[PDB]
DNA sequence: AAGCAGTAGAGCATGC
DNA sequence: TGCTCTACTGCTTCGATATCG
DNA sequence: AAGCAGTAGAGCA
DNA sequence: GCATGCTCTACTGCTTCGATATCG
């Protein structure tokens, strides 16, 4: 009550205590959501009045870091108090035009924290939004494809989650509809060919390239039955040859197992008729997988785990 | 620099002399040392209130400082004028005055030297601000203190050189012992009598130089030049009005808010519209088409063509008229252009036209471009700047109507007899002094709530004029002056 | 007051003429009267407008037989308009013409302002007459109309169109006809509307006309429509005893709105339901918020703040014993010089009424003071609350008036003076005599001023004291948008307002190949 | 408008 | 019936309020 | 928020 | 060839003071 009375006067604060006030709101919000369970509508109305009041105007440059206040605040108000598309598909895909302006890059400059904000955003919560991400993905996939090659190390793993979440919550909605989407599936299948048959240098667009091959290993299964088959034999076939035979020993190149486990893993959950023919080179792998570990990292050294 | 300041070390002599009567019965040379420096404070108190004062009285007795050598001792400390200090200063007035620095130090001593100068080194070495001005006015009457050993004049002159090493500049106030200029003794390779000015001159000013805009001419579209566009007649009033809390001398900073919409609660400033209201329909806007609407051109001046000084007539304008000067920070070497556009202007009595929007968001005006040149001589004369000048001009409803049916004719007799008038009247008309009623009445009264002397002092009024003083210069040629063309008669 | 306004408008057949080959007329007709409707609305003002309107396939007339009274329909009549007047011509952008005269619309107006008369107050009236000067008239009846004109005590102000007899928009201080511009009827019907404003008015029926050009970057469409001022008597005095009863008027001042701005919360549409406060709130610490009666108006001295709140002020304020106008002194010395005047407002003493012998005794003075150098120094206070200000009374001789002119002046206070750097003796920043040259061509060839016809006198065009502000205009028109298209983003700013203030091109022409000279001669800029 | 400081995207030298 | 009050009233003045460079 | 002179409705008549 | 020890100056932002439009 005291800190929604304070801003409420006049604008007198400059700004950067306003940023500090509005992730207050927020992380008051997403901690102990058993005193605040009257007055947790008005906020939402309170952040978007501001972003609607920063964001869209004609005049004036944006005021910059009221914009990381309200969208981290946004981040820790969405849990607990989700007014998703199924009963609200109108304030969802609101705050979903706002934060793809947010992400609309449009402009080189510096200093990158309000889209840094719309990518953690977009990151840690996405199933919110089912409906509104079904004919933008060209535009998104786009806009996260060149930020993740932005040569900076606090953008580059932010983007990186946004971009696995994004996949992520792509998958289940591509699978769990009729067959209307094999232009989707495919479209995303071949720039995934045609990222993994790039050779230069980039190791990452070669894990996500994997990652995304493994999660849509899944929903192919649906009608063909036969695509699911040839994958896996494609799995090993571009596997073996890249870490076992050579750039196995001294190398450099041993960064690169967990991608090639879990598409693994990800089709032998549901693929049926097992091959039989395979399974002493994935032996081989994995043993090489269990000896490689004391030249890792941590948040890589967990999901080797996993 | 902008925000640097000056300071003023007030040396106070007393060891035997000038707290005699002089064989006298007028006044004191010390209580009139007393009397200057409760005048120069009391009016920086309001004037120039950001200066750094200090005073310090030497040869006495006993002696506090922070170095701790004989016959120096000081009361006030660099910093800004405050009113316990002056309250504090006021009590050496009078024979009881006169006694109770008696009994709280005496004076006589076989007193200072280059030590004094040392202390005044020591006070200016120590405090961290900007300094620009270092003026030591001292208050002394005799003109040997090295009477009778010539070392003491020696290490004295070279302290005094090496104090003007860093440039410590001292003038003394001498006092009236021969009334002028008789002792001129060798008082001389140390520095390099008048005291009514600074008893009364100083009544209330201010003083600023800043800059109020800074923005750019553009001529065609490619001919930018930058300029800053001074104000000389700043339109000044007295300070603001605070709030204070009644009993613990406090302030109070108040808040405010709306809410209410017939069920309580608070209303954030982000769901709120404006709007007009004409009979039944009203129109609905936001606050940024508001703001919006009063876009017309960026912020800046724009060329449109010359004009000669023949329509521009003085009955026209509208604005306190500003100064603009060009400014080698934004475009590297604008003012050569400017110097020989001045030159032409002079020598071709040409003025310019310009459409002028001062702010980042306004509607415009016209305004116009004035030349104007220096005057000087030897004496550092200078009293006006060599630049431009910008009369503003009105549009369209401001120059209203009489009902102009009027005109009636006269007769030339009253013609010299308004001339012996107006020469019996005549006056050169000013060069300063019309100082302000209100504004010096205020001052005076808050004055009088400041030292508590006695009473608000009555400031004279000098905006009436001397109605005998005229009447006398007049003559008996009023009534005539009434009715040898027109009397009333009832 | 109140005023009984009539306009007389043709959409009539060459009304519905086509272009030149730039622009039609007809728009530039809506234009203005939409913006005579939208100033005369929006002004607030207390007045009666009536339209006529003859160019429509109808006949909407009390008194219509064959051809005369014609398609002569009154379609508005006497009364405050509103947003269904703007509506209506916003909705007749239709050509739509079948027509005969134009003349006889003047003498109908004028009879139904004859029957609606009744009552109220109409010290003065002002017809704008639209005719398109072209179509074909006839001669039926010239002395009875004329003798009505004289005799009806309402002003008429008439519109050509765009001619009289480069690249013209609207009006951009340039040229009326393109290279001829006139038919025979356009011939007769001048000569005849030129000998009936003559016989009507004389030397100002010269400019009693006016086309859709100038008209519209002139303010003349209010001409004895508006009450003159406000009157202000007062008592001059010199010395002791020079008491004359002289009155004044104001002039020039910075114009400003009257209507404020209110706040609507979201969701309402509403005011009233808005409580704006403020809460007297010590914080200092943790607060205790306060009420209104623990305020010390206290003011700073120094390094300290005392008080003396409020009565104590009211005890050892200042006055002035009433209003005054005396006289100082005067002055034979011109050093008041053209750079201290400061004034938010300009005063014209001028006379007093009521068989003024006073005022023939100023004329007296003034007739004196006018030879020389000599001005006024007066001290002037409008009451008890006002405060005292000195000033310069400047002589004003004039044909018709015979005027005194008072400023304000700064007191040594208001003054400031500090050292700059001067630049004629220089040694890095000495123009040569090319770029001489060449500021000598750039002033030659961006002049504005010519003078000719063997006489000297100077011929100026862009007068910018008579170019209206765009301010009020453009918050004018953007409002009856809002009001009107009911959810679209505001629309750009019309092209009028920048014909009106822009300049003649063709001195940019002239001076092009100077700048070119500039920009290649002179040293670096940026 | 002056000015006053301190963060921080951006590179260099280094380890496993 | 005209003068004489009389509540209103347009209109002005600073004055505290708000915005910005 | 404060004042000052103009301008149509009552009261004694 | 990826994740750390180590400098680095331009950008931006808050404070201080002064000036101007505003409802009453």
């Amino acid at each position: 009550s005291k800190f929604y009375g304070e801003l409420a006067l006049k604008k007198k604060i400059p700004d950067t205590v306003l940023e500090k006030v509005y992730e207050l709101l927020g992380l008051l919000g997403e901690v102990h959501p058993s005193e605040m369970i009257n007055n947790a509508e008005n906020l939402f109305r309170a952040f978007l009045g501001e972003l609607k009041t920063q964001m869209t105007s004609a005049v004036r440059e944006p005021k910059l870091p009221v914009l990381a206040g309200c969208l981290k605040g946004l981040s820790s108000l969405l849990c607990n108090f989700t007014k998703s598309m199924e009963e609200d598909p109108q304030t969802s895909r609101e705050i979903f035009n706002f934060v793809l302006k947010a992400i609309r890059p449009q402009i080189d400059l510096k200093r990158y924290a309000v889209p840094s904000a719309g990518l953690r955003l977009f990151a840690l919560h996405a199933s919110q939004f089912s409906t509104c991400l079904l004919d933008n993905y060209v535009s998104l996939f786009e806009v996260l494809l060149k930020w993740c090659a932005h040569t900076n190390v606090e953008l580059k793993k932010a983007a990186l989650s946004a971009l696995e979440s994004f996949l992520k919550q792509v998958s289940n909605m591509v699978a769990k509809n009729a067959e209307m989407h094999k232009n989707k599936l495919q479209y995303f299948m071949e720039q995934f060919y045609g990222i993994i048959r790039n050779v230069d240098s980039n190791n990452k667009e070669l894990s996500i390239a994997i990652r995304g091959y493994g999660l849509f290993a899944g929903p192919c299964k649906v009608i063909n039955a036969k695509d699911v088959d040839f994958m896996y034999v494609e799995l090993i076939q571009r596997c073996k040859q890249m870490f076992l035979t050579q750039t196995d020993t001294g190398d450099d190149r041993v960064y690169q197992m967990p991608s090639f486990l879990q598409s693994v893993a990800s089709v032998l959950l549901y693929l049926d008729t097992v091959p039989e023919v395979y399974t002493p080179v994935l032996e081989h792998l994995v043993v090489m997988q269990i000896d490689s570990f004391p030249q890792y990292s941590p948040k890589m050294q967990l999901v080797c785990c996993r | 620099k902008y925000s640097g300041r000056d300071s003023l070390i007030f040396l106070v002599d007393a060891s035997k002399a000038m707290f005699e009567s002089q064989s006298e019965d007028e006044l004191t040379p010390f209580d009139m040392s007393i009397q200057c420096i409760q005048s120069v404070y009391i009016s920086k108190i309001i004037s120039s209130d950001r200066d750094l004062l200090a005073v310090v009285f030497y040869g006495t007795e006993k002696d506090k400082n922070s170095v701790n050598f004989k016959n120096i001792y000081v009361l006030q400390e660099l910093d800004n004028p405050g009113a316990k200090r002056i309250l504090e200063l006021d009590q050496f007035k009078g024979q009881q005055g006169q006694k109770r620095f008696q009994d709280m130090m005496g004076h006589g001593s076989d007193y200072s030297l280059s030590e004094v100068l040392w202390v005044c080194a020591n006070l200016f070495s120590d405090v961290q601000f900007k300094m620009s001005h270092k003026r030591i006015m001292l208050f002394t009457n005799e003109d040997n203190p090295h009477g009778n050993d010539s070392a003491k004049a020696s290490r004295a002159r070279t302290k005094a050189g090496d104090l003007r090493d860093t440039g410590i500049f001292l003038d003394l106030m001498h006092l009236k012992k021969p009334g002028g200029f008789d002792i001129s003794l060798f008082y001389r390779d140390i520095i390099s009598s008048k005291l009514e000015d600074l008893l009364r001159k100083v009544r209330a000013k201010e003083t600023r130089k800043r800059a109020l805009s800074r923005l750019k001419l553009k001529l065609n579209k490619d001919i930018v030049i930058s300029v800053g566009i001074y104000n000389l007649v700043q339109k000044a009033l007295k300070p603001p009005p605070i709030k204070l809390y009644r009993e613990t001398n406090e302030p109070v900073k108040t808040k405010t808010r709306t809410f209410n919409t017939s069920t309580g609660g608070l209303l954030l400033p982000s769901d709120t519209k404006r709007s007009q209201i004409y009979g039944s329909r009203q129109i609905i806007l936001e606050k940024e088409e508001t703001e919006e609407l009063k876009r017309f051109d960026d912020p800046g001046l724009m060329l449109m063509g010359f004009k000669p000084l023949v329509l521009l007539k003085k009955h026209h304008y509208l604005r306190p008229s500003l100064f603009v000067y060009p400014e080698e920070s934004l475009v590297i070497g604008s003012s050569t252009l400017f110097s020989a556009l001045l030159i032409k202007c002079l020598e071709k009595e040409v003025a310019a036209l310009c459409r002028y929007t001062p702010r980042r968001n306004i509607p415009p005006y016209f305004v116009a471009l004035v030349p104007q040149e220096e005057e000087l001589d030897d004496q550092k004369i200078q009293v006006t700047p060599p630049g431009f000048q910008l009369v503003f001009l009105p549009f369209a409803d401001d120059k209203r109507k009489m009902p102009f049916t009027e005109k009636i004719m006269a007769t030339p007799e009253q013609v010299g007899k308004m001339k012996a008038i107006v020469e019996k009247l005549r006056f050169t008309y000013r060069s300063d002094s019309f100082e302000n009623p209100v504004l010096q009445q205020h001052f005076r009264n808050l004055e009088a709530l400041a030292l508590d002397l006695m009473e608000p002092e009555q400031a004279v009024d000098l905006t009436l004029p001397k109605v005998e003083a005229m009447n006398k210069r007049l003559g008996s040629l009023v009534d005539e002056f009434k009715e040898l063309v027109y009397p009333p008669d009832y | 007051n109140k005023a009984a306004v009539v306009l007389c408008m043709d959409v009539g057949f060459t009304m519905s003429n086509s272009i030149p080959g730039i622009e039609s007329p007809f728009e530039q007709a809506k234009k203005v009267i939409t913006m005579f409707v939208q100033r005369q609305v929006f002004a607030e003002n207390k007045d009666e407008i009536a339209l006529v309107l003859f160019g429509t396939d109808g006949t909407d007339n009390p008194l219509s037989g064959g051809d005369q009274y014609q398609n002569i329909t009154v379609h508005r009549h006497l009364m405050l308009p509103d947003f269904d007047l703007l509506e209506d011509i916003e909705s007749k952008i239709q050509p739509g013409s079948q027509q005969a005269d134009f003349l006889d619309a003047l003498i109908v107006s004028m009879d139904v302002i004859q029957h609606e008369t009744i009552g109220k107050k109409f010290e003065k009236r002002h017809i704008e007459i639209f005719t398109d000067l072209s179509s074909r008239f006839s001669k039926s009846q010239l002395d009875i109309i004329i003798h009505s004109l004289k005799k009806c005590d309402i002003s008429l102000q008439f519109f050509l169109p765009f001619s009289l007899g480069g690249p013209f928009r609207l009006g951009g201080h340039g040229p009326s006809f393109p290279l001829k511009g006139i038919t025979e009827q356009q011939k007769e019907g001048l000569e005849i509307v030129k000998m009936v404003m003559i016989s009507l008015e004389g030397e100002d029926g010269l400019d009693e006309i006016y086309s859709f050009s100038e008209s519209l970057r002139k303010l003349c469409v209010f001409k004895k429509i508006e009450r003159h001022s406000i009157h202000w008597p007062c008592r001059l005095t010199i010395g002791s005893n020079l008491s004359i009863r002289i009155a004044a008027y104001k002039s020039i001042l910075q114009e400003r709105v009257k209507k404020t701005w209110t706040v609507v919360d979201a969701k309402t549409l509403k005011k009233e339901d808005i409580q704006k406060e403020t809460v007297y709130c010590l914080n200092d610490d943790d607060e205790t918020e306060v009420l209104k009666e623990d305020i010390i108006q206290g003011f700073r001295y120094g390094s300290d703040i005392v008080p003396f709140s409020k009565v104590d002020e009211e005890q050892m304020k200042y006055k002035s014993e009433g209003k005054c106008f005396s006289v100082l002194g005067f002055c034979k010395s011109s050093q008041v010089q053209r750079r201290f005047f400061m004034g938010n407002q300009v005063l014209k003493v001028f006379a007093a009424r009521d068989d003024e012998a006073a005022a023939v005794a100023l004329s007296s003075l003034i007739h004196a003071l006018d030879d020389l150098d000599m001005v006024a120094i007066v001290r002037y206070a409008y009451d008890k609350r006002a405060n005292p200000q000195v000033g310069v009374a400047f002589p004003h001789i004039k044909h018709n008036y015979e005027c005194l002119v008072y400023v304000q002046l700064p007191f040594m206070e208001d003054l400031r003076q500090y050292m700059f750097s001067s630049l004629k003796n220089s040694k890095k920043y000495a123009p040569t005599e090319a770029q001489l040259n060449a500021v000598d061509a750039l002033i030659d060839s961006m002049s504005l001023a010519k003078k000719d016809e063997k006489t000297d006198t100077l011929e100026d065009l862009f007068p910018t004291t008579k170019i209206p502000n765009p301010r009020f205009q453009r918050l004018f028109q953007c409002l009856l948008h809002r009001a009107l298209h009911p959810r679209e983003p505001l629309p750009p700013i019309q092209q009028h307002i920048w014909n009106m203030l822009n300049p003649p091109a063709e001195v940019t022409t002239k001076s092009q190949i100077p700048l070119s000279k500039i920009k290649t001669l002179f040293p670096l800029i940026e």
